């Protein structure tokens, strides 16, 4: 019954837990309850390392205990929201934390979690209102800023940026050598700087929480095949992701498993994600060698067999540290060689991660120690897109002449050249080349429909669709689920673009933007005086806070415009209004690089040094169009400017990356698949070799 | 009007 004894217990166990050693507190923790059972704070412990270990199930009712045995234990319930909340019961998540509120308002931790629910959800000011709170109740503390400065940076909201960076990067500096886990997230490192030493570290700090998830099934290590005998000559390929279906990652790659080399290739997909429906998970299905829902399979245990069970020997990380992901797997070495690609743009600073997948431009050796896993290098770019398949309208384009303008009023569908030959007077600018149609009859009844805001016409049988209204006329073609099937018009005047301006656009998310690049674009439409920057309200109460800063900038509003956010195919066919895209240098555009480069909108970049801020620059190269990477501020804005006043160049420039995007390899996805396969077998070599991961460097 | 997926953070 002896609650002295039961209290010494707990003490030695709060030690054990210090010196990192879970299993050994876990073991004291447990026996202070069996000596005690209505101990309060043990019950708690206990349940806060099951949580850990990631045993939710249990952790949860032993914080079920704690709060029955003690009622006003707030710390109990804000913990158990989280179990709560990691268990996808979002509902009793937010439950418990408000009762932790409750019962004590002056209880910061919980309206922190509170926040943190918001921003899950979405809702930013909240989550901001809520962190902000939190850190008037408790002004040291990490994870609450860390978060709202997240929040901050979602939004752009500037407020105190650089002494918020300094504060940012001396808490990490702090948690760190503290070995405390650090509240900056892996993928937001990117954002901040911070030493990429210290950016490894996050990675690694988060790759260890998968251990201690996996350590507590204690497996025995997987025993890895060591030929292809068993495979028949074929490598084995596994990929897994939770984003096959509609999700970027399926846009760049469900080309792919389609692509591989039968021969000498068997591509097994893992999904980590219940099938949303969408053409994308379709055809990934369809075209794998086998298919694999995981997200059936909760217990990483049995994940992992499964996986081993298949005899992969190279599995493909689509994930990183984003949403959805399930390292564990990985954590599990259920394959001899483990490689990340194109899903996360980071180190996973982890142990069980071999290669990451990339390229000379993105990660050159310079910069190697960025990453903890050797560099595989594709020899061009390692970035792809399907763009080619999903959109292959915009292969070709014609415009309409109302006054010659290559992105004034356009128009594609795959029946346009059809179209053309019905008309009579079509003139045809030389480079393929671009027709032109005259203002006939014609041209003014479309371009009427587009100012009446009719969703579509018929023009000798052919129709010809607002691009505005896609979704209206089939909502497949508008995710890029189909390709359209009807001719459509794209006006600067849908979206309130200026008929006789420069248009500079950046379509990335607002928190790709920092106050230095605003001060370039800034700069850059100074000098450019008959220009204005096209952005997305993504987030929307982002806008005004741009908006705040251009005009402290001098920036009249009407320089920068506004538009909404759009489906897959109006926001990449849109593109071919722009004159130039004004690329993030902060963090690249990724997809949203590609999606820009296949409009024909030349894009100009300045490369950083982690990898997240030089995929623009890689894409550029492997597409041939060196003379739009700065190597400085400086050398961004001329470049700009450049191609801002000298029409000429302009048009010379976008000229190229119009021809490009077809000839160079970028959006090549069988030669990328092709590629990617020669250097699967160069690191399956080597481990069949005998040897240990080293950097492929070809 | 609309949202997309995107690329986001985990926690
Ligand atoms: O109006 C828009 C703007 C963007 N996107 C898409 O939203 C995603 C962008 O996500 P993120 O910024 O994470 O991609 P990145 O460019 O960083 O790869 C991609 O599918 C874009 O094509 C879209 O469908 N409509
Ligand atoms: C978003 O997703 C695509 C596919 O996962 C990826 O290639 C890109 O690097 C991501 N963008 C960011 C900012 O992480």
């Amino acid at each position: 019954s002896c609650p002295t004894h039961a209290d010494s217990l707990n003490n030695l166990a709060n030690i054990k837990r210090e010196q990192g050693n879970i299993e050994e507190a876990v073991r004291l923790y447990r026996k202070a309850l069996e000596v005690f059972p209505e101990f309060a704070a043990a019950h708690s412990n206990l349940a806060s390392v099951l949580q850990q270990q990631g045993k939710l199930q249990e952790a949860l009712m032993h914080y079920k205990e704690a709060i029955r045995i003690s009622p006003t234990f707030a710390d109990a319930y804000s913990n158990m929201g989280n179990t709560l909340k990691e268990m996808q019961d979002v509902q009793g998540a937010l439950q418990c934390y408000t009762r932790a509120i409750q019962i004590n308002p002056a209880f910061a931790d919980a309206h922190s979690n509170l926040a943190s629910i918001h921003k899950d959800s979405g809702n930013i000011p909240e989550a901001i209102a809520s962190y902000r709170t939190a850190l008037k109740l408790k002004p040291d503390f990490p994870d609450a800023y860390c978060n709202l400065a997240h929040c901050l940076q979602i939004v752009c909201d500037w407020t105190d940026y650089d002494e918020r960076m300094k504060k940012l990067v001396s808490i990490v500096a702090d948690q760190l050598e503290k070995n405390r886990l650090p509240s900056v997230h892996p993928h937001h490192s990117m954002l901040y700087p911070l030493s990429h030493g210290f950016r490894k570290a996050i990675a690694e700090r988060h790759g260890n929480l998968c251990l201690d998830k996996i350590n507590v099934l204690h497996k025995p290590p997987y025993e890895h095949p060591k030929d292809l005998k068993l495979s028949d000559g074929r490598l084995r390929v596994g990929y897994v992701s939770s984003d096959f279906g509609n999700h970027p990652t399926s846009h760049l790659m469900q080309s792919i498993p389609g692509m591989h080399n039968p021969d000498k290739f068997e591509v097994f997909c893992y999904a980590l994600s219940p099938d949303d429906g969408t053409n994308f998970r379709v055809k990934v299905m369809a075209e794998a060698n086998h298919f694999i829902d995981l997200s059936q399979i909760p217990c990483n245990g049995k994940a992992a067999d499964r996986i081993h069970q298949d005899g992969i020997h190279i599995l493909v990380n689509m994930n990183g540290y984003t949403k959805g992901a399930r390292n564990e797997l990985f954590a599990l070495r259920p394959a001899p060689i483990q490689a990340m690609w194109l899903g996360y743009p980071g180190t996973s600073g982890a142990l069980f991660m071999d290669y990451i997948i990339t390229d000379q431009e993105t990660s050159p050796a310079e910069v190697a120690e960025q990453y903890s896993e050797k560099l595989a290098y594709m020899p061009h770019t390692f970035f792809i897109g399907d763009h080619a398949n999903m959109f292959p309208h915009l292969k070709k384009k014609a415009v309409i002449d109302f006054k010659i303008y290559d992105n004034r009023i356009v128009l594609n569908g795959i029946d346009l050249k059809a179209f053309l030959d019905s008309l009579p007077d079509v003139k045809i600018v030389k480079m393929l080349n671009m027709p032109v149609i005259p203002m006939n009859t014609i041209a003014e009844a479309v371009i009427e429909m587009i100012n009446r805001g009719q969703i579509q016409i018929t023009i000798n049988g052919f129709s010809i669709s607002n691009g505005l209204a896609t979704t209206q006329i089939n909502n497949k073609a508008a995710t890029g689920e189909e390709v359209p099937r009807t001719i459509i018009v794209t006006t600067r005047s849908q979206y309130g673009l200026p008929e006789d301006a420069i248009v500079y656009c950046n379509f990335n998310q607002l928190y790709k933007i920092d106050p230095s690049t605003l001060q370039m674009w800034a700069n850059i439409l100074k000098r450019v005086p008959n220009s204005v920057l096209w952005l997305l309200r993504f987030p929307a109460v982002g806008e005004p806070n741009i908006q705040q800063y251009a005009q402290n900038m001098g920036l009249p509003q009407n320089r920068i415009i506004f538009s909404p956010v759009a489906p897959k195919e109006e926001h990449v066919r849109r593109g071919q209004l722009a004159d130039v895209c004004l690329d993030t240098p902060l963090c690249n555009g990724h997809t949203t690089g590609m999606d820009v480069l296949w409009a024909g909108t030349p894009m100009v970049t300045m490369p950083g040094e982690t990898l997240a801020s030089r995929v623009a620059a890689s894409q550029l190269t492997c597409l041939g169009c060196l003379e739009l990477i700065a190597k400085n501020r400086q050398e961004y804005e001329d470049i700009a400017v450049k191609l801002g006043t000298d029409l000429e160049y302009l048009k010379k420039v976008r000229g190229k990356v119009w021809k490009q995007r077809i000839s160079s390899p970028l959006f090549n996805t069988k030669q990328y698949t092709m590629e990617l396969e020669r250097l699967y077998l160069q690191m399956w070599e080597h481990y069949a070799a005998g040897n240990k991961p080293d950097h492929m460097i070809k | 009007p609309v949202s997309v997926p995107y690329s986001s953070a985990q926690s």
